[PDB]
DNA sequence: CATGTGATCTAATTAGATCGCATGG
DNA sequence: CATGTGATCTAATTAGATCGCATG
């Protein structure tokens, strides 16, 4: 389902955030009004299905690898498995007709073995997003169509490899590139302003 | 009033096809037995001992969602993922998220893929097995990904060997009391070949390593044969596990190749107890 | 009339008790079966596969005439002495008078010790087996010491393997034409496990070494399995020799220890053909 | 009184000279090559009261292993035994000239159903013989050990080949069963 | 306070290649 | 002249001992 919404019938998006609070990203693009709609989960090792359900319905489920650093209490594959687990907890009942999106972003922390586990569990190969003025890059998995149809500067995973290894060795988030992946969602939900 | 249909089974990490063996032993008709397995010795055992009925699909990680819908539907999904990175007998275990431990999530993944959609109430049963001697953190995570708590079934109650195993699943009466059937050999002596005397009533947990056949940290020999100590023979190991005698006498396998197959597998009477109430849900005799 | 009685057998170099097996397959009642054998593997097979019926007496050279008098009388004396120093397949064969070749004279000696004295017309039968591929002089000396010529019986006529063997003895109709039983497996394909394809009708002579399992000087594999070449499994060797399947799945024996026992033994259908007329002389079930 | 002349079949060595020293259509039969001698051959060579066989001494003229002479000796001996209805006495004779090794020696005792008596000669060498006659095993003789006979066997290979000085001392107490020419 | 769906050491076996030639087909 | 109830040598694989310590 890749159908558009008329502007007058677009509701505010309900977002479930795991391993990152992307408030500042989503506010900066007019997805939330600045009142007192996004649930951030501290640690997912004990949240069951009833928890994701009682947190109200969700229109977008976001999870991301932490950037290159020591906040790896967990192995890099733990964030992916846990994201997939609660993603199924957050899927709408097969009768509901509203739009539903999910996305998982990798800051070049997963190695080759964790990357094939990534594309097999989420059932799509990653779209790698580069930052030119050659700074940083991210690979993303998501059902968002304009992240699969639009064409950013293609990069060899070997070019990414040199960077990746070099960046990992060099040892926050690339806000500019994660922000760009949210923009095609403005055509599906309510937009807010300043 | 609808007559029951033969069962269609998806068996991941099949091993030596204990699942199909127990189903046939119960008289349950089997329309499809699809097994993902990668060890050629195990595939040869299953191919031979079931006359090409099993259909092999290879690495569990090669099995996609599209494969599940082509080959499905499935009425029963069974499996026990490798535990060499889970069991605390290995001081070098890499955990649930590394090594072979992460192959558990392939089971959770294909189980999600094979589940009937919400609203479809056709009979669907699943069972996941692993060791009790695993890390507390790894058992918690297994239960959360499967959204069920396991039941502990020790093979010692219906066989001649200790084998405390965890079983996650939804099979009917999974937590009902264990019944010592007349077909069960409860003591080691009943599994020994002629002319040999057991030194223990029950034998300790049999791994794939030879040191598990000897008893305790003092490595006591299990049996006597004309006053000389001896380990268990392969046929005796099979009888301890509940397999037909010479079940694994296949493909010129060494003793240790046979024990590797048996040490990783299920206690047959335990699976028969778990599969038993399935015969009231599928075609029989 | 006078009713026939169970048979009493002295079996020298008994091996894996082919003699007792064939007698039981023929329904002949066996009062006692005394076996001289030294190989602990061979003794364990016989002890297990015949529930301690065989009485073992050990080295053939420790059996005196006094023992023959105490343990006898015997109605049947059978044996096939070691041929590793007799068969031309060993370029280091020490001949009939050295190495293990001289163990033939122990059969000649005990055959003399057990014969009925002149005037005693009680039925007495004996059989001595050995290879055709021996030297002219050695075969000549064997026939002079047993005072009769052998008959050449190739197991290829009743089995899936070449095995041209000499048989000395006085059994009824040792020269009668060899007929194919309908339970004989004449082609290699009939002896293979499921899912495997034979590349030959009959295989060459199986010895104790695995190069005899491959065919020709080119050492061709005998079997295809899913388009991969393979040698015979042990159960397939047993079927080729005519033994019950898993007959030698005993005592944690390796493929090599099992092929050593089979490579030295008799072709079961041949012995059945040779023993069959004994049914008219002794009590049968 | 009624003592008929003796009939002696010799194997692997003609005893004519030593037994004519006791005077014992010749009564003797000497066999060329036993390998093709069957039962009907020994049977048609008339009855025999004593059968004799011997190893060759340390030296050549022997293309056979030392064990060949015994097995053939044991074979044709039972060819020559008489039916139990025969009242005439029957005796056999096999003597070794130090060629038998240990492994070969036990084959002798087991196949002939008795261990050998050791007979020396000191001034030469020694011999050992198996036989049912009651005059060697019963009558006590010079008892030595097989180990000093081993030094005399190494002393045999040292020097070189004949045993007949002591061989004649064996066939002697047989004249009380056959004729005697003095 | 025993215990283990293993693994890493070793020294012991095993699998495959190779050698062998008198024999009766 | 293809064959063989074997034997030797050499990498390969098994036994068998020992090592581990979190957990129930
Ligand atoms: N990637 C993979 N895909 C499929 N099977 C695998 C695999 N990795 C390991 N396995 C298999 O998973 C099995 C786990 S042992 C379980 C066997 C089964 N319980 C029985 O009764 O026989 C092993 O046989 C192993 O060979
Ligand atoms: N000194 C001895 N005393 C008794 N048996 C012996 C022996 N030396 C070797 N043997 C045995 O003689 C056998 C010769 S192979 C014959 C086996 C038999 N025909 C069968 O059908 O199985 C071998 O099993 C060997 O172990």
């Amino acid at each position: 389902m890749f159908e558009t919404v008329p502007v007058w019938r677009r509701q505010p998006v309900r977002v479930l955030s795991l391993f990152e609070d992307i408030k500042k990203e989503l506010t900066s693009l007019g997805f939330l009004e600045s009142g007192s709609q996004l649930k951030h989960v501290v640690d997912v090792t004990d949240t069951v299905r009833k928890d994701v359900e009682e947190w109200g319905p969700f229109d977008l489920v976001y999870g991301a690898t932490p950037p290159l650093g020591h906040t790896c209490d967990r192995p890099p594959s733990w964030y992916l498995f846990q994201f997939h687990r609660l993603l199924q907890y957050a899927r709408p009942k097969p009768g509901s007709p509203r739009p539903f999106f999910w996305m998982f972003v990798d800051n070049l922390v997963l190695n080759k073995e964790d990357l094939d586990v990534a594309s097999r569990f989420l059932e799509m190969e990653p779209v790698t997003i580069p930052d030119v003025h050659l700074q940083n890059a991210v690979r993303v998995w998501s059902n968002i169509p304009a992240i699969r149809s639009r064409h950013w500067a293609l990069v060899s995973e070997e070019e990414l490899s040199l960077l990746a290894q070099n960046k990992q060795s060099s040892k926050k988030w690339p806000t500019k590139l994660v922000k760009n992946c949210f923009l095609p969602l403005r055509e599906y939900f309510k937009y807010f302003s300043t | 009033a609808e007559k029951r249909k033969p069962i269609r089974v998806l068996s991941l990490f099949d091993g030596i096809a204990t699942g199909l063996l127990v189903l046939k032993d119960l008289g349950i008709q089997v329309d499809r037995y699809i097994a993902s397995e990668v060890c050629e010795d195990s595939i040869t055992v299953g191919m031979v001992r079931h006359q090409g009925k099993i259909m092999y699909v290879g690495d569990v990680r090669s099995v996609t969602q599209k494969h599940i819908q082509e080959w499905g539907p499935f009425d029963l999904v069974i499996g026990g993922s490798p535990c060499n990175d889970l069991s605390i007998v290995n001081p070098a275990r890499k955990g649930l998220y590394e090594g072979t431990g992460r192959l558990f999530f392939e089971f959770y993944r294909l189980l999600h893929d094979a589940r009937p959609k919400e609203g479809d109430d056709r009979p669907f049963f699943w069972l996941f097995e692993n060791v009790v001697a695993m890390g507390v953190s790894d058992k918690r995570d297994i239960s959360r990904f499967l959204e069920s708590n396991p039941v502990m079934i020790d093979a010692k109650e219906v066989s001649a060997a200790h084998r405390a195993r965890y079983f996650w699943g939804n099979l009917p009466g999974m937590n009902r009391p264990l019944a010592s059937t007349v077909n069960d050999k409860l003591e080691l002596q009943e599994c020994l070949e002629h002319g040999r005397i057991a030194k223990f009533s029950k034998v300790r947990t049999i791994t794939t390593r030879s040191n598990s056949i000897k008893q305790g940290k003092d490595q006591h020999f299990p049996v006597f044969m004309n006053e000389k100590e001896d380990i268990l023979w392969c046929t005796e190991m099979e009888r301890v596990f509940g397999f037909p005698v010479h079940y694994t006498d296949v493909s010129n396998m060494s003793r240790l190749a046979r024990q590797r197959l048996l040490g990783r597998s299920w206690s047959v009477p335990v699976i028969r107890h778990l599969f038993a109430p399935l015969k009231e849900y599928f075609a029989c005799v």
